[PDB]
C-alpha cells in the first residue's frame, strides 16, 4: 500500500474478465473485441449490426440486467476509415456494475437507433447527430439539439475548427441578427506541448 | 441504510379525527405558518449598509490583476511566460527582449479582463509573485476597451494596491 | 400479504409462487427451439432451473425473496417476464452463429 | 431663467429613473446566481429601489448574466428591442463582457456588445453579489449624470 | 501610406479598411447607415457629437472593440471641430434640420457650420472631404431650406475645392421623415396636398442606395472635387406617391386639393410646438418642389450603386404603419404607382 | 463496394425524394414570407430554393444525396413550425455581406487570398 | 525616465510612443495615455553595489520563500560585477 | 442579539422555537481574521533515503487493457448481486 499509487483491485479484475467472455460465448455474431483495463472496466467491442441484440441481452437478460443507460456518446477519430466510435456506458443495479458496448461508423452508414431498448438514448442520439453528424436509423424524432437552427457543420468532429466558420452581430441596417465569415480580433494561439521523449514505456507501439 | 420520507398511517380514533377536523376547518396548519413569519419580521434583518459597510473577505480573494516590484522598486516578471501558458481562457499575450541594462523584462504584458476567468491559476504559475490577483472587486467601466489592460495598467494596479497585497501574500504565502 | 412493493407503479402480485412456475416454465419451453449448443440455451437453462428450483422447495414468500436474491418477489417476477421476452427476441436473432464480419485492420487500436 | 429651471428639471427625472430601477428577469448561466444573492438578504437590492419585473414592457435594466450563444442572440435582442426607453444594459461576467472562458468557441456571442448597447461592464467570472451591486450604483450615477433636458434647452 | 492605414483582412468586422473618417451629424437618420457601413469594414470612426450620450448607444454596436470614438463638439467652437478631424483621412458632414430653432437657424446649419467644418479640415491637413447639399437647392427658391443649400454649397466649394459634394433626392428609409411623413398625415383625417399633388413630381432614393455612393466616394479617387445627384430610378406624381403610401400601409386615402396659402397657414401653427415641428411651411414647400434633372451631373451609377426601386423597400418603412388587420399582407399584395417616362 | 444504404438503393430511387423536398420547399414559401413577414418577394424566396438545389446537382452518390435530403427536411422543419426566426431564415440571402470580386485583378488589388 | 515626443505624447519604459501621423493617438483625445512613472531600469542602477568576501554569492530576492529562486554568482572577473539574472541587484568581491 | 426581552418572547411564542439559542446573525463565536501562521506538514515522499522514485511511480504501473477475448461451466454475472438495504436504526421513518 504504497500511499501515492492506486491501489489495485484483482477480484474485480477475475469478475469482469469472467463475465466478459460469458458476453462473447452468447453473442459471437456481434462481438470482435472485448477487454478490461487496469482500473477495472470492462468493455465490449461489437459490430455495429449487433447494437439492439447486445444491447437488448445485456438489459434484459437475468445475469446482466443492466436497466440504466447511463451514457451514450461518440468519439472521432480521423484516421480510421470508420472515423466514428459509438460508445454505450451502461450501469446494472441488481449487480451494481457497469459495463461499456463500442461500435463504430462513418460519415454515411446508418446506426440503429437503440431508442427501443432504452427510451434514454433519444436525446443522446440527437446529440450524436447534431455533433457528430452520424445517422440514427428509426429515431423517432432526429434533428439537431445543441447547435443553433439552421447550424452547417458537426462541430465536435475533429476537423471542424475551434472557433466556426461563422460569428453573429447586430446589424442596425437590416435590424436584425446577421452572420457573417468569422473575424477573430486575436487569433487563438496554437501551443505545441508534447514533449518529445516517451513518458510510458507499456503503451509504446511496434516500430 | 435508508429511511422513508413519507410511509406513514394515519390514526382513525375519534380524537385524532376530529384533530384533523379541526384543522380542516380552523385552518390552523395555515396560521401556523402566519406563525413563523411573523417571527421573522422582528428578527434583526441581515442586510449590511453598502458602500459604508462591506462583505467579508479572506486574504485568498482572487480580484483584479497587478504586476508587483522587488523592494528596490525592480518589476519581479522576468517574462517567463509560465502564466500565459497556463492561462485557460488565453487571455494572457507577452514579448519580451533584453532590456538596454541587459535584463529579461516584458515589452508587452496584456490581460484581457473579459476573457479572463479570475482563477488565479497565473499567480500560482509564477516562480517570483510577479503576477498576483489583488482584493479590488469594485473596478467595473463604462466602456470594454477600458477591461483590456497592458502592461502599464497592471503595473499601476501594483503600485496602487501593493500595500494591501504585501500583507496579503504575508498571510497566506505559508500556505502556498 | 404485502401492501406494497416500494416500487412505485408495480402492483403486489397476490400469487408469486404459481405466477414463477408459469414464466419459468415457459421461459424453457421457448429455449427449446434455440440450438442445443447455443451457449445462451446453456446458460439460461441453467439459471433459469435454479430459480424453478428455489420456488418449488420454498413456501414462504420472504423466505424466498432471500434465496432468489433478485429483490421483492414482484421485482422477480418482472425479470422472468423480461427474460422471457429476450428468449423470443433470441430467436429470430440468432446470435450464436459465427461473427458477421470482421473490423477493419486498426478499428480497435488505442492510442492511433 | 430658463436655463435653472431646466436643470432642476433634469435633477427630478434623473433622480426618479435611477432611484427606480426595475432590471429585467433575465439571467443566462452561473453569473445569474450572483444576481441572485443581490436580491438576498445580505445586500438586499430592494433597498435601493432595485426590483425585478417578468415584463420586457415593465423594466428599465436589463443584466446581462451569463453567457450568449447564438441561439440564445436572437431572443436577446427582441426582448432588449421589446423594453421601453429610457433602458439600459449592465454587461454581467466575462461571459457577457467578451466571451470569457468560451471567448473561441463556434458557438458564442464574444461579447453582448456586439447585440445591444452596454451601459456598464461589470468584470468577474463570476463578479461578486457585491461587485455587482458596484456596477449598479454605478449606473446609477451615470444616470445621474444625464443632461436631457439641458441639451434640448440649448437645441 | 502610413503603416498603420495601409488596408488588412478580409473586409470584416475586425479588419483594417485603412478609413479614418470624421462624421459630423452621425447621430441622425443618414448617420447611422454611413457610421453602420463604416464599421462594418473596420474603420476607425471619430463620432462628434451634440447630443446626450444616450441618443449615441445605437451607435456603438456598429465598429469593433475601439473603432468607434465619441467625441462632444459645438458647431459655433471651431477647436472642438479641430480636435475632432486632426486625425482623420476623411471628414463627412452630415449635419441638418429640417427646421429652425431659436439657438439655430437655416443659415446657422447649412452654411455657417459647414463652412466651418470645411475651413477647419482644410487646416488640419485632412485629404477628402464630403458634403452633403440637396438635389433641389436653389438660390431662387420659395424654401429658406433649399435657399441656404445653395448658399453652403457654393461656400465647402470654395473653401475645400477638392470637396466632394453629393445632392441626393428626399431619402426613403426605416427612419426617413419621408415615406412615414406621409403615413403620419392619416392622424388628421384626409391628406391636404397643394393642387393635388398633380403639379409636383419626387424622384426619391433609398437611404443605403445613399450610404453605399458616400462609401463608394471615399475610396474612389476619381471622385474627388466632383457634384453627385443621387437621384431614385423613377420619377412619381406626388399624387400618385402619396396614394401609394397609403395602399402600402392600407389606410383609408382621403385627398383633398388645399391652397399654397392656406397650407403655409397651417405650417407656422404646427412651428409653434418648441419641440420636433410635425411639419413647418418650409416643409411643406420641400415636398411640394419638383425634384430637378440635372443631366450633367454624375449619379449613384457612377459610383457603382444601382439605385433601389421604391416599391422593392416601401413595406420595410410602411408596415409598421398598418392595422393588425393588414400586418401580414406581402409586397406583391399592392399595385406600383404610374411611374413618369 | 458494398455499403449499407440510408434510405435509397440508387440514384433514381434518390432523385425521387429530392423532388418530393423540393415540391416541399417550393410549397412552402408562401406560407414562409407570410408567416414571418419578409420583405422579400414570393419569387426570391423560390429562386433561393433553386439555388440551393442547384449547388449539388453533380452528387452521383446515392447515400450523399440521401443524407441532403435528410438536412433539407429538418431545416423545412425549422422554418414551418417557426422554430426558426426571421434572421434564421435570412441568413440564406447574405444581405450584410459585401460583394467579393472574382476575377484575379479585384482579388490581386485587396489581398494575398487566392 | 518618462520623456515626451516633440508631440508632447509621453514615452513609455517599453519604448512606446505614436509618430506624428499616426492616427491612433486619436484614441488619447479627451482622455490620456496610461503611462507607468516609475522606470525599473532606472530604480535598479540607483541599488549600491554590495561588497562580498566570497568568489560566489547566492541571492534569492530577499524576503526568503517571497522573493525569487536561490540563485549563485560567480564573482571571479573584476572587469564587471555579478548581476542577479532575476533581480538585478549587483555584487563584488573586496580584494 | 440587542432584541428586548418582550420582542425575544414574541417571535419565540410566534414561531414555536427558541431563536436566541440558534441565531442565524453571526457575532462573536466566529473565528477570529487574523490567525497565527501555520506549519504545514509533509508528505510520505519527504525522505532523504529509500525514496527512489522508480518505486513509488503510480502512472508507470497503468497498463494497457488485459485483451480477454479478440477476433484476430457456470453462468456468471458481473459481480455478486447487490445486498438488500436495512432500514436506519436511526429515524427508519420521517
Ligand atoms: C401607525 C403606526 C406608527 C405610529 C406609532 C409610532 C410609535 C413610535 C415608534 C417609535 C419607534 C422608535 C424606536 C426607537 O427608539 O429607536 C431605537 C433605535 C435605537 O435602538 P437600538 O439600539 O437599535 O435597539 C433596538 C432594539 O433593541 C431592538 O428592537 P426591538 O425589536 O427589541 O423593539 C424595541 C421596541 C421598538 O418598538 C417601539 O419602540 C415602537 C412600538 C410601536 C408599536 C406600534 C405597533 O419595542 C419594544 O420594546 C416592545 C414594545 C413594542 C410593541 C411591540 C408590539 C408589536 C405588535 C404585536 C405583534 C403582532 C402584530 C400583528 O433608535 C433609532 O434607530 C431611531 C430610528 C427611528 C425609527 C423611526 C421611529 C418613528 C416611527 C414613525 C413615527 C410615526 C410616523
Ligand atoms: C400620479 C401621476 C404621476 C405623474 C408624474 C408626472 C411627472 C412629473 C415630472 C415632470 C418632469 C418634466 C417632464 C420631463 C420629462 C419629459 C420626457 C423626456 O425625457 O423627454 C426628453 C426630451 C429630449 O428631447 P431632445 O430634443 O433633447 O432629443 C430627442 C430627439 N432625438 C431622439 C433625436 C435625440 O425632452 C423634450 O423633448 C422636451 C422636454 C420638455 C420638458 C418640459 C415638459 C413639458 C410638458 C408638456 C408636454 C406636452 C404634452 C402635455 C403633457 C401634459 C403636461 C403635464
Ligand atoms: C348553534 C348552531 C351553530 C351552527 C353554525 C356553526 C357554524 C360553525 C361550524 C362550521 C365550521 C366553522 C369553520 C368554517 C370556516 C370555513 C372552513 C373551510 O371552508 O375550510 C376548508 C377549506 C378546504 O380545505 P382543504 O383541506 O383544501 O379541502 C377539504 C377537503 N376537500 O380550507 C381552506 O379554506 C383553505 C384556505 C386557503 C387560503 C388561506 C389563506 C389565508 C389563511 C389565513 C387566514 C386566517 C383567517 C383570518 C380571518 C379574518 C377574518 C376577518
Ligand atoms: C381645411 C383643411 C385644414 C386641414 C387641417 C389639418 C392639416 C394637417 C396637417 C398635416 C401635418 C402632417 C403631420 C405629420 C405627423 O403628424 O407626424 C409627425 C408626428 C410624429 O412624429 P414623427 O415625425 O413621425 O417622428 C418622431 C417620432 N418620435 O406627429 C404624429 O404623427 C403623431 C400624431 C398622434 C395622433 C394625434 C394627432
Ligand atoms: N431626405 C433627407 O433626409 C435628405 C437629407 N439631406 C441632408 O442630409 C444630411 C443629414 O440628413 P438627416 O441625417 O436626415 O438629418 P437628421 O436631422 O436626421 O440628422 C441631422 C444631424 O445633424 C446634427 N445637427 C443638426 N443641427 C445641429 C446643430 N445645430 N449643431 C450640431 N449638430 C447638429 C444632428 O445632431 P442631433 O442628433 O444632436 O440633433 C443630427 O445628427 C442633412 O444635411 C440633410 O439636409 C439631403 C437630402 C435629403
Ligand atoms: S486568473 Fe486565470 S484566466 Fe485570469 S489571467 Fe490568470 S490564469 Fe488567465
Ligand atoms: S509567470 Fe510571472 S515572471 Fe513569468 S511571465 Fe508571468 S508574470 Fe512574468
Ligand atoms: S462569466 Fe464566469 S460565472 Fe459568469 S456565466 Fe460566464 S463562466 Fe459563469
Ligand atoms: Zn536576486
Amino acid at each position: 500500500t504504497r500511499p501515492t499509487v492506486r491501489p489495485r483491485n484483482d477480484v474485480a479484475h477475475k469478475q469482469l474478465s469472467a463475465f466478459g467472455e460469458y458476453v462473447a460465448e452468447i453473442l459471437p455474431k456481434y462481438v470482435q473485441q472485448v477487454q478490461v483495463s487496469c482500473f477495472n472496466e470492462l468493455e465490449i467491442c461489437i459490430h455495429p449490426d449487433g447494437v439492439i441484440p447486445v444491447l437488448t441481452f445485456l438489459r434484459d437478460h437475468s445475469n446482466a440486467q443492466f436497466k440504466s443507460l447511463a451514457d451514450l456518446t461518440a468519439v472521432d477519430i480521423p484516421t480510421r476509415q470508420n472515423r466514428f466510435e459509438i460508445v454505450y456506458n451502461l450501469l446494472s443495479l441488481r449487480f451494481n456494475s457497469r459495463i461499456r458496448v463500442k461500435t463504430y461508423t462513418d460519415e454515411l452508414t446508418p446506426i440503429e437507433s437503440s431508442v427501443p431498448v432504452y427510451k434514454a438514448a433519444n436525446w443522446y442520439e440527437r446529440e450524436i447527430w447534431d455533433m457528430f453528424g452520424v445517422f440514427f436509423a428509426n429515431h423517432p424524432d432526429l434533428r439537431r439539439i445543441l447547435t443553433d437552427y439552421g447550424f452547417e457543420g458537426h462541430p465536435f468532429r475533429k476537423d471542424f475548427p475551434l472557433s466556426g466558420y461563422v460569428e453573429l452581430r447586430y446589424d442596425d441596417e437590416v435590424k436584425r441578427v446577421v452572420a457573417e465569415p468569422v473575424e477573430l480580433a486575436q487569433e487563438f494561439r496554437k501551443f505545441d506541448l508534447n514533449s518529445p521523449w516517451e513518458a510510458f514505456p507499456a503503451y509504446r507501439q511496434p516500430p | 441504510t435508508y429511511k422513508y420520507v413519507n410511509l406513514r398511517e394515519p390514526s382513525m380514533d375519534m380524537k385524532s379525527v376530529t384533530d384533523r377536523a379541526a384543522q380542516t376547518l380552523l385552518w390552523t396548519e395555515l396560521i401556523r405558518g402566519l406563525g413563523m413569519t411573523l417571527s421573522y419580521l422582528f428578527r434583526e434583518p441581515a442586510t449590511i449598509n453598502y458602500p459604508f459597510e462591506k462583505g467579508p473577505l479572506s486574504p485568498r480573494f482572487r480580484g483584479e490583476h497587478a504586476l508587483r516590484r522587488y523592494p528596490s522598486g525592480e518589476e519581479r516578471c522576468i517574462a517567463c511566460k509560465l502564466c500565459e501558458a497556463v492561462c485557460p481562457a488565453q487571455a494572457i499575450t507577452i514579448e519580451a527582449e533584453p532590456r538596454a541594462d541587459g535584463s529579461r523584462r516584458t515589452t508587452r504584458y496584456d490581460i484581457d479582463m473579459t476573457k479572463c476567468i479570475y482563477c488565479g491559476f497565473c499567480q500560482e504559475a509564477c516562480p517570483v509573485d510577479a503576477i498576483v490577483e489583488g482584493p479590488n472587486f469594485e473596478f467595473s467601466t463604462e466602456t470594454h476597451e477600458e477591461l483590456l489592460y497592458n502592461k502599464e495598467k497592471l503595473l499601476n494596479n501594483g503600485d496602487k494596491w501593493e500595500a494591501e497585497i504585501a500583507a496579503n501574500i504575508q498571510a497566506d504565502y505559508l500556505y502556498r | 400479504l404485502k401492501k406494497t412493493t416500494g416500487l412505485v407503479g408495480l402492483a403486489v402480485c397476490e400469487t408469486p409462487h404459481e405466477r414463477l412456475k408459469i414464466l419459468y416454465t415457459k421461459i424453457l419451453d421457448v429455449l427449446g427451439h434455440i440450438p442445443k449448443n447455443a451457449a445462451y440455451r446453456k446458460y439460461t437453462e441453467q439459471i433459469t432451473n435454479e430459480k424453478l428450483s428455489m420456488v418449488k422447495a420454498e413456501p414462504d414468500v420472504k423466505k424466498l425473496e432471500e434465496r432468489l436474491q433478485g429483490g421483492q418477489i414482484e421485482e422477480v417476477i418482472l425479470q422472468a417476464e423480461n427474460e422471457l421476452s429476450l428468449a423470443r427476441k433470441m430467436i429470430q436473432w440468432k446470435p450464436w452463429e459465427p461473427l458477421v464480419e470482421e473490423p477493419p485492420a486498426s478499428q480497435w487500436k488505442w492510442p492511433i | 431663467r430658463g436655463e435653472y429651471v431646466v436643470a432642476k428639471l433634469d435633477d427630478l427625472i434623473n433622480w426618479a429613473r435611477r432611484s427606480s430601477l426595475w432590471p429585467m428577469t433575465f439571467g443566462l448561466a452561473c453569473c445569474a446566481v450572483e444576481m441572485m444573492h443581490m436580491a438576498a438578504p445580505r445586500y438586499d437590492m430592494d433597498r435601493f429601489g432595485v426590483v425585478f419585473r417578468a415584463s420586457p414592457r415593465q423594466s428599465d435594466v436589463m443584466i446581462v448574466a451569463g453567457t450568449l450563444t447564438n441561439k440564445m442572440a436572437p431572443a436577446l435582442r427582441k426582448v432588449y428591442d421589446q423594453m421601453p426607453e429610457p433602458r439600459y444594459v449592465v454587461s454581467m461576467g466575462s461571459c457577457a463582457n467578451g466571451g470569457g472562458y468560451y471567448h473561441y468557441s463556434y458557438s458564442v456571442v464574444r461579447g453582448c456588445d456586439r447585440i445591444v448597447p452596454v451601459d456598464i461592464y461589470v468584470p468577474g467570472c463570476p463578479p461578486t453579489a457585491e461587485a455587482l451591486l458596484y456596477g449598479i450604483l454605478q449606473l446609477q450615477k451615470k444616470i445621474k449624470r444625464e443632461k436631457r433636458l439641458r441639451i434640448w434647452y440649448r437645441r | 501610406l502610413h503603416h498603420a492605414v495601409i488596408p488588412h483582412g478580409k473586409g470584416g468586422r475586425s479588419s483594417v479598411s485603412g478609413i479614418v473618417a470624421t462624421v459630423f451629424g452621425a447621430t441622425g437618420f443618414l448617420g447611422r447607415y454611413v457610421v453602420n457601413h463604416l464599421g462594418r469594414m473596420g474603420s476607425q470612426v471619430i463620432v462628434p457629437h451634440r447630443c446626450e450620450p444616450y441618443d449615441t448607444m445605437h451607435l456603438r454596436p456598429m465598429g469593433d472593440l475601439g473603432q468607434i470614438i465619441f467625441m462632444d463638439w459645438n458647431g459655433r467652437d471651431k477647436d472642438s471641430i479641430r480636435r475632432a478631424v486632426e486625425h482623420s483621412s476623411v471628414v463627412i458632414n452630415l449635419v441638418g434640420r429640417e427646421w429652425e430653432t431659436q439657438n439655430f437657424d437655416f443659415e446657422d446649419v447649412f452654411v455657417k457650420i459647414p463652412q466651418a467644418i470645411a475651413q477647419v479640415s482644410k487646416e488640419a491637413g485632412v485629404e477628402k472631404f464630403i458634403h452633403i447639399s440637396h438635389l433641389n437647392a436653389d438660390i431662387k427658391s420659395s424654401s429658406k431650406y433649399l435657399r441656404s443649400k445653395a448658399v453652403g454649397e457654393k461656400e465647402v466649394r470654395e473653401t475645400f475645392p477638392e470637396a466632394t459634394i453629393i445632392k441626393p433626392a428626399e431619402i426613403f428609409g426605416r427612419e426617413d421623415r419621408f415615406l412615414n411623413y406621409f403615413a403620419n398625415i392619416r392622424w388628421f383625417g384626409g391628406v391636404p396636398l397643394i393642387s393635388l399633388g398633380k403639379k409636383t413630381v419626387k424622384q426619391p432614393v433609398y437611404i443605403v442606395d445613399v450610404t453605399k455612393g458616400i462609401i463608394n466616394a471615399i475610396k474612389d479617387p476619381d471622385a474627388r472635387g466632383k457634384t453627385f445627384a443621387f437621384v431614385g430610378p423613377s420619377r412619381y406624381l406626388l399624387f400618385d406617391l402619396v396614394q401609394y403610401v397609403f395602399a402600402v400601409a392600407h389606410r383609408p386615402f382621403l385627398p383633398y386639393p388645399l391652397p399654397h396659402f392656406a397650407y403655409r397657414w397651417i405650417g407656422r401653427l404646427f412651428e409653434i410646438s418648441p419641440f420636433e415641428p410635425w411639419t413647418t411651411r418650409d416643409k411643406v414647400e420641400r415636398i411640394h418642389t419638383t425634384d430637378k434633372i440635372l443631366p450633367h451631373l454624375p449619379g449613384l451609377e457612377d459610383l457603382g450603386v444601382e439605385a433601389t426601386p421604391l416599391e422593392l423597400k416601401a413595406i420595410e418603412v410602411l408596415r409598421r404603419h398598418r392595422t393588425y388587420r393588414w400586418l401580414s399582407s406581402e409586397i406583391e399584395d399592392v399595385q406600383p404607382a404610374k411611374t413618369i417616362p | 463496394t458494398s455499403v449499407k444504404p440510408i434510405f435509397s438503393r440508387d440514384m433514381n430511387e434518390a432523385k425521387r425524394r429530392v423532388r418530393e423536398l423540393y415540391r416541399a420547399w417550393y410549397r412552402e414559401v408562401p406560407n414562409t414570407v407570410h408567416l414571418f413577414q419578409l420583405d422579400i418577394s414570393v419569387k426570391q424566396g423560390r429562386d433561393k430554393v433553386r439555388e440551393m438545389f442547384k449547388k449539388n446537382a453533380h452528387i452521383t452518390d446515392p447515400r450523399v444525396v440521401d443524407l441532403l435530403v435528410i438536412k433539407g427536411k429538418m431545416e423545412l422543419e425549422e422554418t414551418i413550425k417557426v422554430w426558426k426566426q426571421r434572421t434564421h431564415v435570412m441568413r440564406f440571402f447574405h444581405e450584410t455581406e459585401a460583394p467579393r470580386p472574382k476575377d484575379f485583378l479585384s482579388k490581386f488589388y485587396v489581398g494575398h487570398d487566392p | 525616465g518618462v520623456r515626451t515626443s516633440p508631440t508632447g505624447e509621453k514615452v513609455t519604459h517599453t519604448g512606446q510612443v505614436y509618430d506624428d501621423g499616426d492616427y491612433r493617438k486619436v484614441r488619447f483625445v479627451g482622455r490620456q495615455k496610461e503611462v507607468n512613472e516609475n522606470f525599473a531600469i532606472d530604480l535598479i542602477a540607483e541599488q549600491p553595489v554590495s561588497q562580498v568576501g566570497s568568489r560566489v554569492i547566492s541571492c534569492d530576492g530577499g524576503g526568503g520563500a517571497l522573493g525569487h529562486p536561490r540563485v549563485y554568482i560567480n564573482l571571479d572577473k573584476e572587469t564587471k560585477t555579478g548581476t542577479c539574472g532575476y533581480c538585478g541587484l549587483q555584487f563584488r568581491q573586496q580584494h | 442579539a440587542s432584541a428586548t426581552r418582550f420582542i425575544q418572547w414574541l417571535r419565540n411564542w410566534a414561531s414555536g422555537r427558541d431563536l436566541q439559542a440558534k441565531l442565524q446573525l453571526r457575532y462573536q463565536e466566529i473565528s477570529k481574521r487574523t490567525q497565527p501562521p501555520p506549519k504545514l506538514p509533509v508528505g510520505p515522499s519527504h525522505k532523504l533515503s529509500n525514496n527512489y522514485y522508480c518505486t513509488r511511480d503510480g502512472r508507470r504501473e497503468a497498463m494497457p487493457p488485459s485483451i480477454v477475448m479478440s477476433s484476430q461451466k457456470k453462468a456468471v454475472s458481473p459481480a455478486p448481486p447487490i445486498k438488500r438495504w436495512e432500514l436506519s436504526q436511526d429515524e427508519p421513518y420521517l
